[PDB]
RNA sequence: CUCUUACUUUUAACCAGUGAAAUUGACCUGCCCGUGAAGAGGCGGGCAUAACACAGCAAGACGAGAAGACCCUAUGGAGCUUU
RNA sequence: CUGAACUCCUCACACCCAAUUGGACCAAUCUAUCACCCUAUAGAAGAACUAAUGUUAGUAUAAGUAACAUGAAAACAUUCUC
RNA sequence: CCGAGCCUGGUGAUAGCUGGUUGUCCAAGAUAGAAUCUUAGUUCAACUUUAAAUUUGCCCACAGAACCCUCUAAAUCCCCUU
RNA sequence: GCUAAACCUAGCCCCAAACCCACUCCACCUUACUACCAGACAACCUUAGCCAAACCAUUUACCCAAAUAAAGUAUAGGCGAUAGAAAUUGAAACCUGGCGCAAUAGAUAUAGUACCGCAAGGGAAAGAUGAAAAAUUAUAACCAAGCAUAAUAUAGCAAGGACUAACCCCUAUACCUUCUGCAUAAUGAAUUAACUAGAAAUAACUUUGCAAGGAGAGCCAAAGCUAAGACCCCCGAAACCAGACGA
């Protein structure tokens, strides 16, 4: 009870496709594009996130500031709630002061 | 203390320290006394010849002090003809 | 679910030699689902454990029991399905090898019970397991008697040895 | 455990080491893989190690088959029948330098 | 973490509570160390040994008049306008050995540094950049890219 | 891991649906007590500790540390005799075989990176060949990574390439300390 | 379910030797089985006990009428 | 990215191999087996204490009487091989007196003899010689 | 998860084609008639 | 009540059918004295001791049930009154 | 004379303190590259349960216990008792 | 289950209080006290842990440390050598 | 040997992009889903409190129209807790992807259904053969607890040391939590499976890079500076406030 009682299909991996084969190309944009370009401009996702790195409470305030006005209603109260949240825990509980 | 603002997720300052110590580049904090302006009728003048004199700080004072401050009140400034200026600085200090 | 029993009397055995010895025939039958307790099933499985064919059916006809006349009814089949599908020349020349009971699929209700309580009780069902074996009823293990106790007591004295030496 | 487990009397083999002494390990199988890091210590083994060790021990035959494997083992069977497998997944060539003579020693 | 208390559970108090009585920093009287920090004007101080170090490898010229904005494009100063910096003090430290010609102009200057400079034949004067000017003076190229 | 965003997320027990109503009073019951049916120790409830992206892992190493660890790997090459010069990128026939049986012949290795300086001045010819093969890829040398040379045991550069490097990594040799972003006009750069 | 390979093919090893207990197979000649080679295994044979054997008659030694017989049904079977 | 125990199955079975012999429960659910196992290996790990000291009980016991058949006691027989010069342990001793009946009562009989002369030497006040048996080996 | 109850065999009585239309319909069971141009072989 | 008794019915117990609940660390679950988180089936010294069901009893398992409602504590609540 | 984990003897040695603190290893999972009867070096994380009157589900104990049910005969027509 | 209804939301309310807190192995490791609407807590010290720097530390010889005064106390402080 | 066990899909999550937005007929604001009669009722108005301040009473962050920086600076404040700008500066932007979950997970979801509630409202559970079922006397077995095959024999946390030998001999006061201290007759636990709990700044340390300079404008700097690594849990009240639903 558990465990499997068969062995799973084998995990094929094809180890020379397109995305593997050519990952890492122009990380090196600025070095050797006399700096036109800027690695991080290469980055993909959510526009509050491009370039950047925080905590759950600064990434939160951080899409509520650049995103917010578009975000439902529902998912931007839930937003709100967890910036109060965090608020609180990071500013008056933990185990350091 | 803040140690994550609400609105820019920074460290905050804590105002009243900032209104009673000084702090020297070299990590030293300069205060007052306690009572130098209080009831001068009544103390010598050997305890008011002390109690107006800007006295240091501790280790475990001058460190909690740096905990409620942050880096702008760390930085070396050369403000034109300051009357602190050359203490900011430790000569001949061994260990 | 498992249904193993069904299978045993799928089993082929390969032709015996010459000098080999007449090989007893085995016949396997079951019945599913029946509505009854395997506890109280396993007090009429263990009486007719041992016995004869036509022994068991006695003693099962006159149980006052539920469960006995719903054995006696998985003899009768099984001693029929022998002669007619496992080679059996004489219906009376067969014994009980096996007779057990088990566990069925059971279902749940509710009991209701005082002050807004209830109980949650299971219609029981059971399975019911017989094995008939060719050939007489094995002769039961007479009592061990007092020469087997004494035989026994001195072959202890004779098999202790100088413990913790040489 | 001792409760937990068997038992056996202090024995030798055929009364050995009375009229002469013979070894009891009869035949070493080592499983090694051409490529793969956990049989580095074993390739190594059978680059300067085993040929010198067969020198020494005539009397035991040993077989390398070397094919694809991701647990390297050896395998050592002795007069009596008894068969005792043994992993050197992992394991520097001091390591298994110690074990197979460990093998040879046992009864 | 410990056994209960407000350590095991995170309730601790805020940092400088001292448990009850008058803390250490509110017990102390308020003194103006820093009233009107951010009003006071600061100078980057440039020693004649920075300056005849820059000379001697070539990173200042002294052929052509020294301003503040070579002194920066030649890595000699960092001024920072918006840490209330008006620009750079002529300080006297090695005015013995310092030897050059120069046309130089600093914001603030010494006594004994204008005698230094002087005294080999060079130029020295004191001229006045406000917060705007001297943001333009320091990097001109992201000035001139805002079209005005 | 600079480019990487997570985007796994879960749902705490102030997220997921209900979970407001106290279930059962406090005492009396004979139970445990709960506050809500979402907490984490229940089944359906919130996740205590759970992934919250979508989450980055942006960050930058020093310019010159990442120009220095391609000169690593243009050293580790050449060391380990897996560094190839050529004098230009034109084969005699836009055949993928013939491609294969070249570095076969020369034994060069089961991956080649083939370098060039730019990326429309690359000869047709060998265009053909590597867009049809998945292990001999070709890229502009302004697309030179260390990954993707340690991931090919083989690396092949055009003589105009050789320059283009040298140029680009040693001028963080010998460069001054920046004033402002070198994608802003410089007296001397570019060139 | 859950993922992974590791945890499924260590259990598929216990059940095999779960289901070699339960139903063991017939012994067979060491020869037929891997790593065998009959010349290496019968040189050691006489030095394991320090004997300075002949091969030529050892190997007769080793012959038994029974297997020729048999060996010799083999072939007319397939006419060789 | 969400991990799960994927091999809990053999982590409780190395466990529970060591309570297959125990009775109830206890065998079976590791709970109840995991808490018994652990009693287990801490009593087998404080007998090796027991086993030693039972044992020299266990001789002793048996010097006592084959000592007693010869009209001896254990102290008499102890203290007075080691007069002796003679060093062989309980161990040995008990194993003499089991296999080797005839070497033990020479052992007896030059015990009795050793202590015989430790009396007669009591009663002089050093003139007399000592005995043959009381004589000492010396080591330099 | 992973709850099937299945009842005990039936054992269908009348084996006979006429009896089992006879016999549904007693029971109501109306089963009209196929329709398919494959047939078999 | 002295001072209880007899009978009927229900319950009861046996046969048949159906089939709950609180409870349960594991148990191969004795007595006396003593000991000890100060009141022992489990420790120490003694005595007792083949195994097993059914029906009764309520001395013990500090028996089950309800995170004591009495009392105290919390810089914990609430209702009422007030110069 | 008996008597320890004290001490000696053969061999080996990091291998018996709560809170707290320091350090050396590691299961499984995903990813990169290897490997190819199940592994390696690294990078990541919803990354490890004998205990929360814990959550859900399954099955036991109590327990085959408590408790539950159908007026009588007969030809199943009918009659009789209450 | 009205000394004041129920539902949802604020809400993951708060709780110095109780309970719970999941792989292996080794190591160091029991603490004068002060303040506090404070004594069921906390902060400072003290003890304790780790890294680093440097030079003394422990044990202790003479000599030396009060009159007033009842126990003319056991002792302590200081302290080279070792 | 029963009971069971085992599976991989259904679909979901997070981004990106793109603004979004019906229909057969009939019926539906009266007691909705009801063919047909005299009417004139009409919408707008500071959220509070929990909480923090270790009480509490002024006060206590809540997108408000550009990322960064200026800056946690000016400034506000039982000047306590905490709150907190601007001038000015000025960046990039190719939907069709995932070091996301895989039936106790992931949407509550097979469904806002069943069921509960007068009402507002609350709110589930689960499925699995095969190319073919017009091959169903089919897809092997081996695995939790619970039982069965197979009741029990002096004596005792149930074992260990052992032993020819299961037991008999000797030795041994369950675990966790909580305590000055628990075999304690103090707490919790029938058992199996699965689920169920340490989140981060300040400085400092370690290992690279460059070096009186460091950093991919901002910032630091009297050997510093850049980058990385590594430290701060879970469940639980009685309550308080707002807006609805109820005789
Ligand atoms: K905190
Ligand atoms: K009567
Ligand atoms: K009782
Ligand atoms: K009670
Ligand atoms: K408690
Ligand atoms: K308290
Ligand atoms: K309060
Ligand atoms: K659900
Ligand atoms: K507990
Ligand atoms: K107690
Ligand atoms: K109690
Ligand atoms: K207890
Ligand atoms: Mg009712
Ligand atoms: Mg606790
Ligand atoms: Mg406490
Ligand atoms: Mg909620
Ligand atoms: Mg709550
Ligand atoms: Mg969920
Ligand atoms: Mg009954
Ligand atoms: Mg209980
Ligand atoms: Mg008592
Ligand atoms: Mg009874
Ligand atoms: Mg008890
Ligand atoms: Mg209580
Ligand atoms: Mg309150
Ligand atoms: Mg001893
Ligand atoms: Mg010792
Ligand atoms: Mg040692
Ligand atoms: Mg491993
Ligand atoms: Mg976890
Ligand atoms: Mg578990
Ligand atoms: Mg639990
Ligand atoms: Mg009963
Ligand atoms: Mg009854
Ligand atoms: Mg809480
Ligand atoms: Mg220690
Ligand atoms: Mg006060
Ligand atoms: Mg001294
Ligand atoms: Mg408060
Ligand atoms: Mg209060
Ligand atoms: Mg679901
Ligand atoms: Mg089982
Ligand atoms: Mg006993
Ligand atoms: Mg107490
Ligand atoms: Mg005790
Ligand atoms: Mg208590
Ligand atoms: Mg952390
Ligand atoms: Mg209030
Ligand atoms: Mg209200
Ligand atoms: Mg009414």
């Amino acid at each position: 009870i558990g465990i499997r009682l068969t062995l799973p299909p084998p995990k094929v991996v094809d180890r020379w496709n397109e995305k593997r084969a050519m990952f890492g190309v122009y990380d090196n944009i600025g070095i050797l594009g006399n700096f036109e370009k800027h690695p991080k401009e290469l980055i993909r996702g959510p526009i509050w996130l491009r370039g950047w790195k925080g905590n759950e409470l600064q990434r939160c305030i951080r899409k509520r500031k650049m995103v917010g006005s578009r975000m439902f209603a529902d998912d931007l109260h839930n937003l709100n709630k967890r910036i109060r949240y965090l608020y609180k825990h990071f500013n008056r509980h933990g185990k350091f002061r | 203390l803040t140690y994550f603002s609400a609105r820019k997720g920074k460290r905050k300052t804590v105002k009243a320290v900032i209104d009673r110590f000084l702090r020297l580049h070299c990590g030293l904090w300069v205060r007052r006394k306690a009572g130098y302006k209080k009831k001068l009728w009544k103390k010598t003048p050997a305890r008011k010849k002390r109690l107006r004199e800007f006295v240091f700080c501790n280790k475990t004072q001058s460190k909690l002090l740096d905990k409620m401050t942050t880096s702008f009140w760390k930085r070396r400034n050369w403000y034109v003809d300051d009357p602190y200026q050359k203490y900011h600085d430790r000569t001949n200090l061994k260990v | 679910i498992s249904r193993k029993w069904e299978k045993k009397n799928k089993i082929v055995y390969p032709p015996q030699l010459p000098g080999e010895p007449r090989r007893p025939a085995e016949i396997y039958h079951c019945r599913r689902q029946i509505k009854y307790s395997k506890d109280k099933m396993w007090y009429l499985a263990k009486l007719i454990r041992g016995m004869s064919i036509d022994q068991a059916l006695a003693q099962l006809e006159f149980n006052d029991k539920k469960g006995a006349k719903i054995i006696k009814e998985v003899l009768l089949e099984a001693q029929d399905m022998a002669v007619r599908d496992h080679n059996v020349e004489f219906r009376s020349n067969l014994y009980i090898a096996e007779s057990t009971s088990g566990r069925g699929q059971c279902l749940k209700r509710i009991r209701y019970h005082g002050r807004g309580r209830f109980g949650i009780m299971e219609k029981v069902y059971c399975h019911y397991f017989v094995k008939l074996v060719e050939g007489p009823p094995p002769p039961p293990e007479p009592p061990k008697t007092a020469v087997a106790h004494a035989k026994e007591y001195i072959q202890q004295l004779r098999s202790r040895t100088i413990v913790h030496t040489l | 455990t001792a409760r937990g487990t068997p038992s056996r009397f202090l024995a030798s083999v055929l009364h050995n080491g009375l009229g002469r002494y013979v070894q009891q390990l009869q035949r070493l199988s080592f499983s090694v893989s051409r490529d793969g890091a956990s049989s580095r210590g074993a390739r190594e083994f059978v680059e300067r190690e085993v040929i010198d060790f067969a020198r020494r021990n005539p009397g035991v035959v040993i077989y390398v088959n070397s094919r694809p494997c991701c647990v390297p083992r050896v395998v050592a069977e002795y007069l009596n029948g008894a068969v005792r497998e043994e992993s050197i997944h992992c394991k520097s060539v001091e390591e298994i330098s110690t074990l197979v003579q460990k093998l040879a020693d046992q009864s | 973490r410990g056994h209960k208390g407000e350590r095991q559970r995170g309730t601790r108090p805020r940092l400088g509570f001292e448990g009850g009585q008058t803390p250490f920093y509110i017990r102390i009287p308020k003194y103006g160390f820093n009233e009107g920090h951010s009003f006071r004007r600061q100078y980057k101080p440039l020693s004649l040994n920075r300056l005849q170090y820059l000379i001697d490898l070539g990173r200042v010229d002294p052929s052509q008049p020294i301003d503040l904005t070579q002194l920066v494009n030649g890595r000699g100063v960092t001024i920072q306008p918006l840490k209330r910096d008006y620009g750079v003090q002529l300080v006297e430290e090695g005015a013995d050995t310092f030897t050059a010609k120069v046309n130089i102009e600093v914001q603030l200057a010494s006594e004994l540094a204008i005698a230094a400079i002087e005294k080999n034949g060079g130029v020295v004067t004191t001229a006045f950049y406000d917060p705007r000017s001297l943001d333009i003076v320091c990097k001109p190229v992201p000035f001139f890219l805002r079209g005005q | 891991n600079f480019k990487r965003i997570s985007y796994a997320k879960t749902k705490t027990r102030a997220e997921v649906r209900g979970g407001g109503r106290k279930p059962w009073p406090q005492k009396g019951t004979g139970r445990a007590r709960h506050g809500s049916i979402r907490s984490p120790l229940w089944r359906g409830g919130g996740v205590a500790h759970g992934p919250r992206g979508p989450t980055s892992y942006y960050y930058m190493l020093p310019m010159k540390v990442r120009a220095l660890g391609l000169k690593v790997a243009l050293t580790v090459k050449l060391a380990q005799d897996d560094l190839h010069i050529m004098d230009s990128l034109e084969l005699p026939t836009g055949d993928p075989q013939y491609l294969t049986e070249l570095a076969h012949y020369r034994r060069w290795g089961d991956s080649v990176l083939l370098v060039d300086l730019t990326h429309e001045e690359m000869p047709q010819s060998i265009v053909e060949a590597t867009s049809r093969l998945k292990t001999f890829n070709l890229i502009p040398a302004v697309g030179l990574n260390v990954h993707s040379m340690l991931k090919h045991q083989t690396l092949v550069l055009t003589l105009p390439t050789v320059a283009f490097l040298e140029d680009k990594l040693l001028w963080q040799d010998s460069r001054y300390r920046p004033l402002y972003p070198f994608s802003l006009p410089y007296s001397d750069f570019p060139r | 379910v859950k993922k992974g390979f590791r945890a499924a093919f260590r259990f598929q090893k216990e059940l095999e030797r779960q289901r070699l207990l339960r139903c063991p197979p017939p012994p067979v000649r060491r020869s037929e089985k891997p790593n065998w080679d009959y010349h290496a295994e019968i040189q050691a044979f006489g030095h394991r006990l320090q004997e300075n054997f002949s091969l030529d008659l050892l190997k007769t030694a080793f012959v038994n009428s029974c297997y020729i017989k048999s060996e010799e049904a083999k072939r007319q079977q397939l006419g060789i | 990215l969400r991990n799960r125990v994927t091999d809990r199955y053999f982590r409780i079975q190395e466990v529970l191999k060591h309570a297959r012999h125990f009775r109830g429960r206890k065998n079976r659910c590791y709970r109840l087996a995991v808490r018994t196992v652990i009693r287990a290996f801490v009593k087998c790990t404080k007998a090796r204490y027991l086993k030693k000291k039972n044992m020299r009980t266990l001789w002793i016991n048996r010097i006592t009487a084959a000592s007693q058949e010869h009209g001896l006691k254990y102290p008499a027989l102890i203290g007075n091989l080691v007069k002796c010069q003679v060093e062989l342990n309980r161990k040995v001793l008990a194993d003499l007196a089991i296999y080797e009946p005839k070497t033990f009562k020479s052992l007896a009989a030059l015990a009795s003899r050793r202590r015989h002369e430790g009396f007669a030497a009591a009663l002089g006040d050093g003139k007399e010689p000592e005995g043959i048996f009381s004589r000492v080996v010396q080591y330099h | 998860t992973k709850k099937r109850f299945t009842p005990p065999i039936y054992q269908p009585k009348f084996k006979t084609e006429k009896e089992f239309m006879q016999h549904a319909r007693k029971a109501g069971l109306v089963i009209p008639p196929e329709k398919s141009d494959r047939s078999i072989h």
